[PDB]
DNA sequence: ATCGATGTATATATCTGACACGTGCCTGGAGACTAGGGAGTAATCCCCTTGGCGGTTAAAACGCGGGGGACAGCGCGTACGTGCGTTTAAGCGGTGCTAGAGCTGTCTACGACCAATTGAGCGGCCTCGGCACCGGGATTCTGAT
DNA sequence: ATCAGAATCCCGGTGCCGAGGCCGCTCAATTGGTCGTAGACAGCTCTAGCACCGCTTAAACGCACGTACGCGCTGTCCCCCGCGTTTTAACCGCCAAGGGGATTACTCCCTAGTCTCCAGGCACGTGTCAGATATATACATCGAT
């Protein structure tokens, strides 16, 4: 039985951050429930926000708003730069 | 046919854009789901997840440690008062407290 | 040699806030989980790592609400913590 | 069973909470507390138990539990 | 521009219990505002217990242990008597 | 074809249950919808109705009035210990608060 | 005739403990509404009935805010609730 | 325009909340604290608006921001 | 007691606007039939939960002395409640106009779906280095003098 | 200030076990193509939000004054802290068993999907009666003597 976790990618990114620094297995049990945590509350709020305005399809600009709606501050500024950034460069492949 | 190329690899990511695109679809989020919006959610998630990991990293440099633990992870958290905010209702298993005092009770 | 009353209290109050472990028996607390479980379903099976969540939960919980009891004794003017400063920590919360 | 949770390990959580004086009240309301708590959380996890036809109580579904009442506790997967 | 409501099976119930009360429009507004609450609420927690169980159906099981993990006690208790009753009746036509 | 029979009918209630249906299988919960769910959920939904209108009616009558207000239905609510802590994080417009004054304020 | 300091203020309570109407002027609310508004964004209309909900629900936010400030002052063997009992109440609710 | 919010409407506030004697310094207190109330909600609301390209803040806006914020609101269409 | 002021409840009469009923229509729900796939059920296997034994040691229980903190009483002075005269702007009612919410029609881009391919990710195995445990010297800090 | 003693921090050595890396495989993401539809855009309507004027009056505001309450100080006594000694049961390790949780395979019945129809529910309209307001009054409560 295969069980999919973020082990992989919450690694690659430590390495990319840290070079140096490791990890325990209990820190990254933390990692992949925080993961988890937060992609369920952008998913459930880009729901609402698609129902409330009675559309069928999540966009990224659900996925903006509800980054703005949940993230305080200069966190939502940052990672609002960082999704633009990523759209645009993925659409210009 | 071409030689596959991961949409992570298209947006310059290091998080699964295929994989949170299914975890999207079948989610019972929408009935469709937009070519960007998994783009957008990874690449979220990933500047969350270097904020956090590289506070801790911090955090366990300071305690002289190479290994990053809950309590470095609890220590980064709760020393942020935005990341304090987005994790209020959080509880880090083994991560303990913040030493605090009340500065009535000192000697 | 005596320590003044006060000094025991600050020195552990620094080395419980600085460590991680759980304070709580394990046994003792595996036994208070089962027994309350009893009233809701026999012969009821636990997971270990089932006990160990709840026991996480309930400290960290317990911790919280001793911080707004001390809090609330403080604000009385009052370095000992009280029945009466958990109950209004309590019924402030909501609960 | 409840007084299984002595006073010592109650002084301990105290201390962790930044308590330095304690009544001697305090251990009976404390014991009182936490046993409401763990009722409420247990009953849902046994909730979530019998709906999954299961005879064993899962941390998955302590987490649930925790999880609906707003205590969200990382660690436990989920 | 048609907009569906609570109202008129709200007002049968109220003749149902108290034949000779009526009602507000504002208190029209917040019960519909409760229904519409409590209906999110229960369809919710059966998504969820349906997701957590890797089920695709929600149905009167789900429905039921969504009432008990909501309601607390007689409510639960009483409701899902009303339910099951409902469902027994509605299964022999 | 037989005359149409709705299944609040087959069902006894008086809540919408083809309704109920029809906003399960839109509201994105799950893929596929049990016949017997909209039928148990129209029930509790009636059955809480009912008791709020109930006890709502009640104090309109204590109050010597016929037509039940947002007053009424918040001193209904509050009054109830359970109908309180499932409506704990409520805000009933034009409700008001329940009379209370602390025992040490009066003279 | 003066009535002795308390009388009133109790007489008060149970008014307004008894009444359900809005005790906040509608116009000073509105304008500080879009005031606060005015730094999000520009030219911004607003409904009626938008800015009664907000109203609506700013007074009973403070209603149960002075509540717990009250209880916070009782604690502290005082009648007058403070600052410093507002502060005590918000820190426990966790804002 | 916080300076409408007078001394006696928030008197009348307290009274309500039962409280009997005030000091002089919860006036400024509380305006302090309403204002951060309505920052957060208003803020909400206009979110919301903005992401429906509307340029007119509804009730419903409303309802939703204290919705998420945790104080459900019932008399305004949700 | 007590009486006087005084606010508050209560009882009755006019009006008025808001709620309860009727009507026409239209669109969403019901009857009927189909396919197909999700869930129910039965057998299997293995892992992981429960139960028991023993020792041993760390933690809990108990006793005791005392000091410091809770708590009650008292005095004072000042800040807040009450009442009254003044002023200020909120409210209500009418009227205007224009911005923008809301609806309809059209069409094109875009996402679901589907089949073939394959390479990314997971399970399992192995090893070495980070960390933990032990012990002993250094430094800090506390309290009695 | 001093000094002794108790606690914590730090430094070094040894070991051990868990994190990191590698390898086989398999199934989930990718690619290429098709097709329906949903939402983007244009355009028109008409609702309601904003701006203003005027009058009225109720609420806010400023001030005077008295007194009840917040707060500081003092004394007392009790009960919690801190430490030494005894007891007990928690924990670790080790072994045994079995029961139930996860997996797979087969089947069947239950729900989505489509069509056709029709009735229930929802805008529009109306009328009439419950409640709001006004006034007089009775009654209970607060206060000073």
């Amino acid at each position: 039985s295969r069980k999919e976790s973020y082990s992989i990618y919450v690694y690659k990114v430590l390495k990319q951050v840290h070079p140096d620094t490791g990890i325990s297995s209990k820190a990254m049990g933390i990692m992949n429930s925080f993961v988890n945590d937060i992609f369920e509350r952008i998913a459930g709020e880009a729901s609402r926000l698609a129902h409330y305005n009675k559309r069928s399809t999540i966009t990224s600009r659900e996925i903006q708003t509800a980054v703005r709606l949940l993230l305080p501050g200069e966190l939502a500024k940052h990672a609002v730069s960082e999704g633009t950034k990523a759209v645009t460069k993925y659409t210009s492949a | 046919r071409a030689k596959a190329k991961t949409r992570s690899s298209r947006a310059g990511l290091q998080f699964p854009v295929g994989r949170v695109h299914r975890l999207l679809r079948k989610g019972n989020y929408s009935e469709r789901v937009g070519a960007g919006a998994p783009v957008y959610l990874a690449a979220v998630l990933e500047y969350l997840t270097a904020e956090i990991l590289e506070l801790a990293g911090n955090a366990a440099r300071d305690n002289k440690k190479t290994r990053i633990i809950p309590r470095h992870l609890q220590l980064a958290i709760r020393n942020d008062e935005e990341l304090n905010k987005l994790l209020g209702r959080v509880t880090i298993a083994q991560g303990g407290v913040l030493p605090n005092i009340q500065a009535v009770l000192l000697p | 040699h005596r320590y003044r009353p006060g000094t025991v209290a600050l020195r552990e109050i620094r080395r419980y806030q600085k460590s991680t472990e759980l304070l709580i028996r394990k046994l003792p607390f595996q036994r208070l989980v089962r027994e309350i479980a009893q009233d809701f379903k026999t012969d009821l099976r636990f997971q270990s790592s089932a006990v160990m969540a709840l026991q996480e939960a309930s400290e960290a919980y317990l911790v919280g609400l001793f911080e707004d009891t001390n809090l609330a004794a403080i604000h009385a003017k009052r370095v000992t913590i009280m029945p009466k400063d958990i109950q209004l920590a309590r019924r402030i919360r909501g609960e | 069973n409840i007084q299984g949770i002595t006073k010592p390990a109650i002084r301990r959580l105290a201390r962790r909470g930044g308590v330095k004086r304690i009544s001697g009240l305090i251990y009976e309301e404390t014991r009182g507390v936490l046993k409401v708590f763990l009722e409420n959380v247990i009953r849902d996890a046994v909730t979530y138990t019998e709906h999954a036809k299961r005879k064993t109580v899962t941390a998955m579904d302590v987490v649930y539990a925790l999880k609906r009442q707003g205590r969200t506790l990382y660690g436990f997967g989920g």
